[PDB]
């Protein structure tokens, strides 16, 4: 399967006084293992996942110079974004980046992105070749042809080819433990009669990872979503993730529902009846 | 291990 | 300036069983702007040591985070999650409920 490395950032102006916050988390797939919070005293990109305190104090260094001007950069285009948009200096504006290189299972470069938001919306990206850039708006061709001018998209390639790639490779390795565990949902399907004449069941898959899962009800075989809720995927807090798919049944009829569970930590997906 | 991130909007 | 509402899950990191140590979850997701207020509450009442993951967005740029603090299930006692965002006229709660 393939892997990522990905950071997301983000900063918000504060128009009362002061430097926008800005807080900036590293993940390598599911897997939080860096964090950068500009209200935090420490000043420091900090470890979140115990394979990257394998690095040492020359990392910490080197990763907190790079956040650190990487917040004066996105300073720097709240301050911009506010002229191009024609916006008051009195609201507060958001600056949304996102970049990060996947490998496939070959261990080779598979795909890089640079993607950037304004104010909850798309504003400029990197396009899949890693060569151009798409702007959403005209605000957005400003910076395009100043990028462009500029060969931003070339170092970027050269980064997401390189650097970005050998590091998760090194980081996967280091975390292999976890990174590269699969957790299989343990599956479980709980009752409840909300008369005397129906009963909900609800099929549970807690303590997975990775995030991704399909699970699907069916009714004699066939595919049910009348009659059913799925909640979001959620964290469990301890680095898993939990989701649950209920169906409303006539009571006595239970056993024509199967719940079917998908998962890349599964042989092959489960087939659940009560 | 991040990129420098020198270029403004 | 686009304003998107939070939605809310309230749960435990492990099924619930009367008297066991356990830890609660408010899920909050799909909002923007990021400023958000996010309260978890026992019996009516704002829970102190509640802390909370670091703020992380999806593909269609809205915001998530996880607030959380351990807790035991009782009998009698009541947990629910409060949430304040400029999207809502006022505090949205929503009550933890063990088998949702």
């Amino acid at each position: 399967g393939s892997h990522s490395m990905r950071y997301f950032f983000t900063s918000v102006s504060r128009p009362g006084r002061g430097e926008p916050r800005f807080i900036a988390v590293g993940y390598v797939d599911d897997t939080q293992f860096v964090r950068f919070d500009s209200d935090a005293a420490s000043q420091r990109m900090e470890p979140r996942a115990p394979w990257i305190e394998q690095e040492g104090p020359e990392y910490w260094d080197g990763e907190t110079r790079k956040v650190k001007a990487h917040s004066q950069t996105h300073r720097v285009d709240l301050g911009t974004l506010r002229g191009y948009y024609n916006q008051s200096e009195a609201g507060s504006h958001t600056v949304q980046r996102m970049y990060g290189c996947d490998v496939g299972s070959d261990w080779r470069f598979l795909r890089g992105y640079h993607q950037y938001a304004y104010d909850g919306k798309d504003y400029i990206a990197l396009k899949e070749d890693l060569r151009s850039w798409t702007a959403a708006d005209m605000a957005a061709q400003t910076t395009k042809h100043k990028w462009e001018a500029a060969h931003v998209a070339e170092q970027l390639r050269a980064y997401l080819e390189g650097t970005c790639v050998e590091w998760l490779r090194r980081y996967l390795e280091n975390g292999k433990e976890t990174l590269q565990r699969t957790d299989a949902p343990k599956t479980h399907m709980t009752h409840h009669a909300v008369s005397d004449h129906e009963a909900t069941l609800r099929c549970w898959a807690l303590s997975f990872y990775p995030a991704e899962i399909t699970l699907t009800w069916q009714r004699d075989g066939e595919d049910q979503t009348q009659d059913t809720e799925l909640v979001e995927t959620r964290p469990a807090g301890d680095g898993t993730f939990q989701k649950w798919v209920a169906v409303v049944v006539p009571s006595g009829q239970e056993q024509r529902y199967t719940c079917h569970v998908q998962h890349e930590g599964l042989p092959k997906p489960l087939t659940l009846r009560w | 291990n991040l990129v420098p991130m020198c270029a403004t909007v | 300036m686009i304003q998107r509402t939070p939605k809310i899950q309230v749960y435990s990191r492990h099924p619930a069983e009367n008297g066991k140590s356990n830890f609660l979850n408010c899920y909050v997701s799909g909002f923007h702007p990021s400023d958000i207020e996010v309260d978890l509450l026992k019996n009516g009442e704002r829970i102190e040591k509640v802390e909370h993951s670091d703020l992380s967005f999806s593909k269609d740029w809205s915001f998530y985070l996880l607030y959380y603090t351990e807790f035991t299930p009782t009998e009698k006692d009541e947990y629910a999650c409060r949430v304040n965002h400029v999207t809502l006229s006022q505090p949205k709660i929503v009550k933890w409920d063990r088998d949702m």
